[PDB]
């Protein structure tokens, strides 16, 4: 029998919303601050209530779920990560009344999942189609929701930068969904939010040249995979040295085979070198380095090895491990590679431009200190998320807790119309809809279900004359006061939920 | 040492075996349940699964009736594929049926002796349901596209299935009698899609070769080989390690440019255009490779290079024992083909029409695995299907078949014995009330509506599940295959009555 | 005297920083922007407990 | 434990063949003070074993040069001997004592 599981699904789904509810309290713009307490003890005001799920959960996998589920929010899109944890826990409550009515799970996951296809094509009709080739249309629709967000003190100077990125890898009118493992994010530690802009290619930190080049024209993207010395058990020169012969003869001929890879180097054509960290290695040899630099070659070192293989794709520096790995299409080749030491503190290399698949855009973040600068971040990013949710789902929806209770006045309509042992299923689906805006309505203030009743009020006879606006604080038309949102960062939200609670219906 | 008696033994044989049926029941069907993976030790980590046989593997067993249960869940596994968790929950609807006999007074041998007739009774209505489609090019097409959709959605994947149904069948296809699964190359790798995945008709090695050495070969002549350039293998040419001495370096330093050298010699005596190798190839002998036309592969696979004699008709030179007495593998075409992300060598037109290379193309590691997992568990039967192209029908039709020719046979020959053939063909009857609530449905109108069916013989009609109602059998894409069903009956009959025998447990440990 | 004292609760904690907040910009007022933010709290929580939103006092 | 002692040991005997080296450090500073003085009023040769080589000036302040350049770098991999063999031993103290005790 299934009782004992029966037991452990009624006890997952109520673990599931419990963490889940006080996402209610932190749902929206007008949501609530929720004040951390650490496992060692201490006091974290924290808002975005994914970035909760990520620092403070409890060890429970109906909960280990639900920040996975925040997590693929975060991923797909990044917006609606409030909104996807409180469409979980809304379903749950529609999957008791089915359990205690005596529903199979089996029906329940199946039914929601024809519902989950079923309502976001009705809700693709109340979207409306905008522009993904033309760079104004891209503007104007991109900060309505940036302005609709919580920051928006630095993203009106910021949304056409990312307008002008995005653009560069908008080949196509499709305009697929976007890699942002293109896009690279660059702090530059001092300069202004009016200096942040785009350079093209990959900008680097800080180079390390001993007679190398400062500005080479024409450049040859190199990449060292290979150490310059001795093993290392002990000692990185391994002498049990007590005497000047014995420290003489063995290291002149250390130096005697750095010198022939060196100019190996050079003679296949290298004027910009990437070399990972010497913790990444044993050691690098910087005497072979001085007369590599010597040899007029820019030269970068200690980067990340994960960063390597971020650069490896986007520019086309193709891994270049060993002396027979110096090619023409292992080395990238730039345009123009030089390093920007002033406009703010700080400097930072540029390679403006390189032979690159695609387009490899990069973003110099700037500003007065590390926390100025890490406000701008969130405010590129976000930007830069808002133009990808809209270039995967082509079409625009007014956003504002609305069309959660347009759909959901259809999908009652349409399950009652359709047929169906499985036609409570799509009506406690529908049920489960208007909860989330709703507990946006009681953060707005103005009792939510007095005002929930009434948007479906316009959402039956004129189909959308009144939204909850948290500009207004309540009761104005979304289409009134502009307030819209991506499709992708609605559906998106909407899709993995169901597909998380089709899991755990099935979870035994 | 404690001594379990046998009251308390089948109290823990109905506690440890049971539960363990109950999980697999759960995780049966494209329809059914899941189960929530539970780390035995510390720091649990979780997963999802539809597949019994990982719930053993993560959730540690160590109940004695349910410890032989993994020995049956491993033999349907690996010898058969497919019918791994339809083996366990069967034994399991066994032993709840022996229950009420043990309540009321009933010994085991009884309960044994009944099952073991009712067993080879219900097999030979196996048989009868034993139905050919090697008769026909196209049945027998046919037939492979009905099971390629059963094994697959039984073992977690539904989604990509199709794509992977079409490329499997037709390799399949080309065994003409005999079942291979050393002619069928299996690669997994990773780059496109899973609508990127490839059939090569032939062998295939995941080797970047480019320009240097030849990737074109016409009218190939194939040596397969493992012979080194810098290990200095047997059949020695020049020194040998030696010590107490200072200048002897200078023999050992000028003896490695004449093996390099001959080796390039002993290779282009052979005639091949091919020179597959496991080893790795020097840089000098390489280049002397691609000039004449000699195709140079390093780092080979261990098991590819064996597989690619079977496929060409070559032989391995056995670590270079063989210098020239080793025979050499022939085939059509050999061409590199960018699928997906890589470049790749395609041996086509190999000397068996029976080789083929399956190449899974996953977007990343967590597909990958999954579909190969499935798709080798599949394959399996299929080869099982070329040398019997029969099948049975699924969906619990020929579970209501047997257990109705059972019920004859325990209303004829009843004495002792057939008391366990009552409660043998309610257990054949308890897999469909499974299937109906992995779909989710009234398993006592379904049973009792198919009960109806089979009753005056409508066999050629069973439940399609997913709707639940009764739709065509013989092939509907649950019309299941043959070699399981004869095998998981056979097992589950088996090890239940193993059970039974076993109310002697002593606990040592 | 505040700064003298620790805090005890994050409630305790979040007061200190307003109060020093006030006292390093001016010397006057410092004692007595405590006082009025425990007397909104008072006045807020009946009406929470009444029917009210707490985000609809705050406005 | 044995392992106390052991990684100990393996940076003591490091810093031994280091201690060579700053009196060679000294002198390798004091020879460059010799060498500046010289220009062709006496030339310099090279003793290395039983052997008396030739030099010239330029060659000697180029030899004297990488053995300054060959301490610095032996200088180097012992503050990364030093650290990593007083961290790792620190987590042993605390562990490998334990396992006497019990």
């Amino acid at each position: 029998d299934r009782d004992k599981p029966a037991q452990i699904r009624f006890s997952n789904i109520s673990a599931a919303k419990a963490v889940a509810d006080a996402i209610r309290t932190s749902l929206g713009p007008k949501g609530m601050d929720k004040m951390i307490q650490d496992g060692k003890g201490d006091v974290t005001i924290t808002n975005d209530g994914a970035t909760i799920l990520k620092q403070m959960q409890v060890l429970h996998p109906a909960a280990r779920m639900l920040v996975e589920l925040s997590k693929a929010q975060d991923i797909e899109a990044g917006d609606g990560t409030t909104s996807v944890v409180i469409i979980a826990g809304s379903l749950l409550d529609s999957c008791t009344k089915l359990l205690q009515k005596g529903i199979h799970p089996t029906i329940i996951s199946e039914s929601f999942q024809k519902a989950l296809e079923k309502g976001i094509e009705i809700l693709t009709d109340m979207s409306r189609p905008v522009e993904l080739s033309d760079r104004e249309t891209l503007l104007n629709s991109a900060t309505t929701s940036l302005n609709s967000k919580v920051v928006s003190q630095y993203s009106s100077l910021l949304s056409p930068m990312s307008v002008n990125a995005v653009m560069k890898v908008i080949d196509p009118a499709t305009a697929t969904s976007v890699d942002l493992r293109d896009i690279k994010i660059v702090k530059k530690l001092g300069g202004t939010i009016d200096d942040c802009e785009l350079v093209e290619g990959l900008v680097l930190t800080q180079k390390v040249s001993n007679s190398g080049i400062t500005r080479v024209e024409k450049a040859k993207i190199g990449l060292i995979q290979f150490c310059l010395s001795a093993p290392k058990t002990d000692m990185d020169n391994q002498i049990v040295v007590s005497d000047y012969a014995q420290m003489d003869r063995v290291l002149r001929e250390e130096r005697a085979y750095i010198l022939n890879l060196v100019k190996q180097i050079k003679k296949t054509g290298c004027n910009v070198l990437l070399i990972q960290k010497s913790i990444l290695r044993d050691a690098l040899s910087d005497l072979a380095l001085h007369f590599l630099n010597k040899m007029k070659i820019m030269v970068i070192k200690d980067i990340e090895r994960e960063d390597i293989e971020f650069i490896c794709k986007t520019i086309g520096t193709k891994p270049v491990a060993h002396i027979d790995q110096f090619t023409a299409d292992m080395l990238g080749s730039a345009e123009l590679a030089e390093e920007v030491n002033l406009n703010g503190s700080g400097k930072l290399l540029k390679i403006t431009g390189c032979a690159s698949p695609g387009k490899t855009v990069t973003i110099v973040v700037r500003g007065s200190n590390k926390l100025v600068i890490e406000e701008a971040e969130r405010s590129i990013h976000d930007a830069l998320c808002v133009i990808r949710c809209l270039v995967k789902k082509r079409a625009l929806i007014a956003g504002g807790g609305a069309p959660e209770i347009e759909l959901a006045l259809r999908l009652t309509e349409y399950s009652r119309t359709l047929s169906g042992m499985e036609s409570y299923c799509v009506r406690a689906f529908a049920d489960a809809m208007e909860v989330i805006p709703s507990t946006l309505a009681e953060n707005a203030g103005l009792n939510p279900i007095s005002t929930v009743t009434e948007l479906r009020n316009r959402h039956a006879q004129g189909e959308k004359t009144a939204g909850i606006n948290v500009r207004k604080g309540g009761i104005s038309n979304i289409l009134e006061e502009l307030v819209v949102q991506p499709l992708l960062v609605s559906v998106s939200a909407l899709t993995l939920a169901t597909e998380t609670v089709r899991s755990i219906l099935k979870i035994d | 040492a404690d001594e379990e008696r046998a009251e308390t033994a089948r109290l823990t044989s109905f506690i440890g075996a049971i539960a363990i049926g109950d999980l697999v029941k759960s995780t049966l069907g494209p329809k059914g349940m899941d189960k929530i993976l539970l780390s035995s030790g510390r720091d649990a980590s979780l997963m999802v699964t539809n597949d019994g046989a990982t719930i053993l593997k993560n959730i540690g067993v160590d109940n004695p009736a349910a410890k032989v249960l993994v020995d049956m869940s491993r033999v349907q596994d690996d010898e058969v594929g497919d019918g791994t968790t339809s083996v366990t929950v069967l034994a399991a609807e066994l032993l709840r049926e022996a229950e009420s006999l043990i309540a009321k007074k009933i010994h085991p041998q009884t309960i044994i002796a009944g099952w073991r007739e009712a067993t080879k009774a219900a097999r030979e209505a196996l048989l009868s349901s034993a139905v050919d489609h090697g008769s026909d090019e196209v049945k027998f097409r046919q037939d492979l596209m009905n099971i390629a959709g059963t094994t697959l959605s039984s073992k977690l994947l539904t989604h990509h299935k199709d794509h992977f149904t079409k490329l499997a069948v037709e390799a399949v296809l080309r065994l003409k009698g005999s079942g291979n699964l050393e002619a069928i190359h299996i690669i997994k790798k990773l780059g496109g899609s899973l609508a990127d995945s490839y059939l090569d008709e032939g062998f295939l090695l995941d080797k970047k070769i480019g320009v240097n050495q030849p990737k074109r070969i016409e009218n190939a002549k194939i040596l397969i080989a493992n012979t080194g350039m810098d290990t200095d293998k047997i059949k020695i040419f020049g020194s040998r390690v030696r010590v107490d001495s200072t200048a002897k370096v200078a023999e050992i330093e000028h003896a490695e440019k004449e093996k390099m050298k001959e080796k390039v010699e002993r290779i282009l005596k052979h005639g091949i255009n091919c020179f597959i190798n496991r080893q790795l190839i020097y840089n000098y002998p390489e280049q002397l490779f691609g000039a004449a036309g000699v195709m140079a592969i390093e780092h080979a696979d261990f098991a590819g290079v064996e597989r690619l004699a079977l496929v060409t008709g070559g032989e391995i030179a056995s670590t270079f024992d063989h210098p020239e007495l080793v025979k050499l593998g022939s085939c059509k075409l050999i061409e590199e083909v960018m699928i997906g992300e890589d470049k790749l060598i395609h041996f086509s037109g190999v000397a068996l029409g029976e080789a083929c290379t399956i190449v899974l193309r996953g977007a990343t590691q967590q597909i990958l695995d999954e579909a190969e997992r499935s798709l080798h568990d599949a394959l399996c039967v299929l080869a099982q299907t070329v040398k019997d192209s029969r099948t049975v029908y699924g969906g619990g039709c020929s579970e209501m078949l047997m257990a109705h020719a059972v019920t004859q046979l325990a209303n004829r020959t009843p004495g002792k014995e057939a008391v366990a053939m009552e409660s043998y063909a309610k257990a054949l009857r308890m897999l469909p009330t499974i299937i109906a609530d992995n779909a989710g449905y009234d398993s006592a109108d379904l049973v009792a509506q198919l009960r109806a069916a089979h009753s005056e013989g409508n066999t050629t009609a069973g439940l399609d599940m997913r709707e639940g109602t009764i739709g065509d059998m013989a092939i509907l894409g649950i019309t299941e295959s043959f070699q399981v069903k004869r095998q998981v009956l056979l097992s589950a009959a088996e090890a239940a009555e193993v059970i039974l025998r076993v109310d002697n447990i002593i606990k040592a440990a | 005297i505040l700064k003298l004292l620790e805090v005890e609760h994050p409630a305790a904690k979040v007061l200190c920083e307003l109060a020093d907040l006030q006292d390093k910009e001016v010397g006057d007022g410092t004692t007595s922007v405590v006082i009025i933010a425990a007397e909104l709290l008072k006045n807020a929580d009946e009406l929470v407990k009444q029917k009210i939103h707490p985000t609809s006092v705050i406005s | 434990v044995e392992k106390y002692q052991q990684l100990q040991k393996d940076l003591s005997k490091s810093m031994s063949g280091r201690q060579k080296l700053e009196a060679q450090l000294t002198e390798n500073n004091i020879v460059k003070e010799e060498l500046a003085l010289l220009d062709g009023s006496n030339v310099v040769f090279k003793l290395l074993g039983p052997v008396l080589v030739k030099q010239e000036l330029g060659e000697a302040r180029a030899t004297v040069g990488k053995r300054l350049d060959y301490i610095t770098a032996e200088i180097k991999r012992y503050e990364s001997q030093l650290r990593d063999l007083e961290r790792q031993s620190e987590q042993q103290r605390e562990t490998l004592a334990q396992l006497q005790q019990e």
